[PDB]
C-alpha cells in the first residue's frame, strides 16, 4: 500500500500468482476502491454538490452546538 | 523605551498572512485583504470598503471553515491552502 | 405595555437583571432568527448619557461603521426600552445589507426528496447541478431528435414554493406549480411546449440548412425572425407563426430599389401558389420563383459588406441595408450613418421624413426614408 500514481492519495498494490510467469509484477491490480482502477455520467455526476451539503449543514450543527455550550453558561 | 488588541478569535491562532485580492512578475505586491486562521476552523478576512459615507471602513467577515485547521498558506491571485486532517483543502478570495 | 417593567420582558424577552437595583441587563437579543450576547451596564442612576455597551467579538463585526450611530443613539434616547428597539431595527438593516452570509436548506425535507424527484425523471436527463444544489440544469429531446434545456433555480423549500424555470424557445412557457407538482409535472409541460413548435423547429431547422442566413448566426431557439441573402446585396428578412410555420409567413426585402420591385411584384402574383403541405422553401423557390445560394459566406469572407461611412458591420444593432441605386458603387450604408451624411452637406434636399442626396462614393441620387 503507496501512493504509486503521485496522485496524494495512498492505493494498493495486489501480486496475482508465481504459476502464471517466473517473474515478479506481472500479474498485478493497483486499486484505491474509489475512481482508480489499474490492472494487467450520471452515477458519476451528482456527488459534490451532495458532499458539499453535507459539509455545509455539518457547519451549522457544529454552530448550534457551540450556541447552545453558550445559552448554559 | 501601547499594545493594541484587534479581533479576539476565541480558539487558538494558528496561521497570519495577506492576500492580493482583486488581481487586476513583481515579488512585492501590494496586499488589499489580510487573512488569520483559528483551528477550529475560524477565518477572519479583513478589507478596505470605503462605501455608503464615503469613508474607510474595515469590512470584517468571520467565516466558520470546517475541521481542525493544522497549517496554511498564501498563493498567487487571493488563494489560500489551508489543511485538515482529513484533506488539504483551498479557499479563492478574489 | 406603557411600563418598560413588562414592555422590556414583552419586546427583549433574553434581558435579566443581574444586580438588584435594575441596573447591569446581560444575556442576549434577537434578530433575524439569530440570538447574540450583550452585557449592558447603567451608572448607579438610570442615565444612559453614560453607558458602558460591551459586546461578542462576533456583535462588533456585525456593528461595523454604526459604531458611532449607535454612541449617538445612547446619548439621545429616553429610556433603555427604545434603544433596544432602535438597536433591533439597526441589526435587522446591518445584516439585510450583509445579506450574503445566510440560508441553510432543510435537509430531511429537501436533499432526498430531490434525489427522489430526479430518479422519478430518470438518470440520463439532468446535465447540471450546482454545489449548492440551487440551480439544475435537464434537457430533453425533440421527436426530430434535438436538445431543448431546462434550467431550474431552486428555492430553500423546492415543493413548498416554485422552482424559477428558464428556457430558450420563444413562446412564453407556463409551468402550473403547485406544492404536490414535482419535476415529472413540468417536464411534462415541457415537451407539450417542445411538440406545439415540433414542425416550427423543422421549418427552422430547413431554412439554415439550405439557404444563406444572414442576421441571426448561430440562432437560439428564442428566434421567430430569419434574414436570409438571396443573390448578393439583396435580403429577405422572414418571421415565421410558431403555431402554423409551414403556413405563410410575413416576408420582405432589404436592399437596391431596382432589385426589390420585380421580387416584390411576383412574391403579389404567386403569394396565392403557398400551399403549407410543402416546406417554408419548397414554397418560396416556387412563389418568387428563385433558388437560394448555400452561404456565398465562405467565398466573400471579404467583400467589404461595412457601411462604408464607418467602417463597421453592426452599429447598435442595425445592419448594413441602404445600398446604392447604381449598378458601378452597391455600396451598402446605416440608417444612423447616411442620415448624418446627407443632413451635414449643403445639396441634400429633405421632402418630410426623406432625404434626396448623392451617394458619397459614386455622388449618385441616393434616397433614404427614416
Ligand atoms: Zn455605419
Ligand atoms: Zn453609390
Amino acid at each position: 500500500i503507496d501512493d504509486f500514481i503521485g496522485s496524494g492519495t495512498e492505493q494498493v498494490l495486489l501480486l496475482f500468482k508465481d504459476s502464471l510467469n517466473s517473474d515478479c509484477l506481472t500479474s498485478f491490480k493497483i486499486t484505491d476502491l474509489g475512481k482508480i482502477n489499474y490492472s494487467s455520467e450520471n452515477r458519476y455526476l451528482v456527488v459534490p454538490p451532495l458532499e458539499t451539503g453535507l459539509k455545509v449543514c455539518f457547519s451549522s450543527f457544529r454552530e448550534l452546538r457551540q450556541h447552545l455550550l453558550l445559552k448554559e453558561k | 523605551t501601547l499594545v493594541k488588541i484587534l479581533h479576539h478569535l476565541e480558539e487558538p491562532v494558528i496561521f497570519i498572512g495577506a492576500l492580493k485580492t482583486e488581481p487586476q512578475p513583481d515579488e512585492d505586491v501590494h496586499c488589499d485583504c489580510l487573512v488569520a486562521f483559528g483551528h477550529h476552523g475560524r477565518m477572519l478576512a479583513i478589507k478596505a470598503s470605503w462605501d455608503e459615507s464615503g469613508k474607510l471602513v474595515p469590512e470584517l467577515r468571520e467565516y466558520c471553515l470546517p475541521g481542525p485547521v493544522l497549517c496554511a498558506a498564501c498563493g498567487g491571485g487571493g488563494r489560500v491552502y489551508h489543511s485538515t486532517p482529513s484533506d488539504l483543502c483551498v479557499v479563492d478570495l478574489s | 405595555m406603557a411600563v418598560t417593567e413588562a414592555s422590556l420582558l414583552r419586546q427583549c424577552p433574553l434581558l435579566l437583571p443581574q444586580n438588584r437595583s435594575k441596573t447591569v441587563y446581560e444575556g442576549f437579543i434577537s434578530a433575524q432568527g439569530r440570538d447574540f450576547h450583550l452585557r449592558i451596564v447603567l451608572p448607579e442612576d438610570l442615565q444612559l448619557k453614560n453607558a458602558r455597551l460591551l459586546c461578542s467579538w462576533q456583535l462588533r463585526t456585525i456593528l461595523s461603521g454604526y459604531h458611532r450611530i449607535v454612541q449617538q443613539r445612547m446619548q439621545h434616547s429616553p429610556d433603555l426600552m427604545s434603544f433596544m428597539m432602535e438597536l433591533k431595527m439597526l441589526l435587522e438593516v446591518a445584516l439585510k445589507n450583509r445579506q450574503e452570509l445566510y440560508a441553510l436548506p432543510p435537509p430531511p425535507q429537501f436533499y432526498s426528496s430531490l434525489i427522489e424527484e430526479i430518479g422519478t425523471l430518470g438518470w440520463d436527463k439532468l446535465v447540471y447541478a450546482d454545489t449548492c444544489f440551487s440551480t439544475i440544469k435537464l434537457k430533453a429531446e425533440d421527436a426530430s431528435g434535438r436538445e431543448h434545456l431546462i434550467t431550474l433555480k431552486l428555492k430553500a423549500k423546492y415543493p413548498a414554493e416554485s422552482p424559477d424555470y428558464f428556457v430558450d424557445f420563444p413562446v412564453p412557457f407556463c409551468a402550473s406549480w403547485t406544492p404536490q407538482s414535482s419535476l415529472i409535472s413540468i417536464y411534462s409541460q415541457f415537451l407539450a411546449a417542445i411538440e406545439s413548435l415540433k414542425a416550427f423547429w423543422d421549418v427552422m431547422d430547413e431554412i439554415d440548412e439550405k439557404t444563406w442566413v444572414l442576421e441571426p448566426e448561430k440562432p437560439p431557439r428564442s428566434a421567430t425572425a430569419r434574414r436570409i441573402a438571396l443573390g448578393n446585396n439583396v435580403s429577405i428578412n422572414i418571421e415565421v407563426d410558431p403555431r402554423h410555420p409551414t403556413m405563410l409567413p410575413e416576408c420582405f426585402f432589404l436592399g437596391a430599389d431596382h432589385v426589390v420591385k420585380p421580387l416584390g411584384i411576383k412574391l403579389s402574383r404567386n403569394i396565392h401558389l403557398w400551399d403549407p403541405e410543402n416546406s417554408v422553401l419548397q414554397n418560396l423557390k416556387d412563389v418568387l420563383e428563385i433558388d437560394f445560394p448555400a452561404r456565398a459566406i465562405l467565398e466573400k469572407s471579404d467583400f467589404t459588406m461595412d457601411c462604408g461611412i464607418c467602417y463597421a458591420y453592426q452599429l447598435d444593432g442595425t445592419i448594413p441595408d441602404q445600398v446604392c441605386d447604381n449598378s458601378q458603387c452597391g455600396q451598402p450604408f446605416h440608417q444612423i450613418c447616411l442620415y448624418e451624411w446627407l443632413r451635414g452637406l449643403l445639396t441634400s434636399r429633405q421632402s418630410f421624413n426623406i432625404i434626396f442626396g448623392e451617394c458619397p462614393y459614386c455622388s449618385k441620387p441616393i434616397t433614404l426614408k427614416m
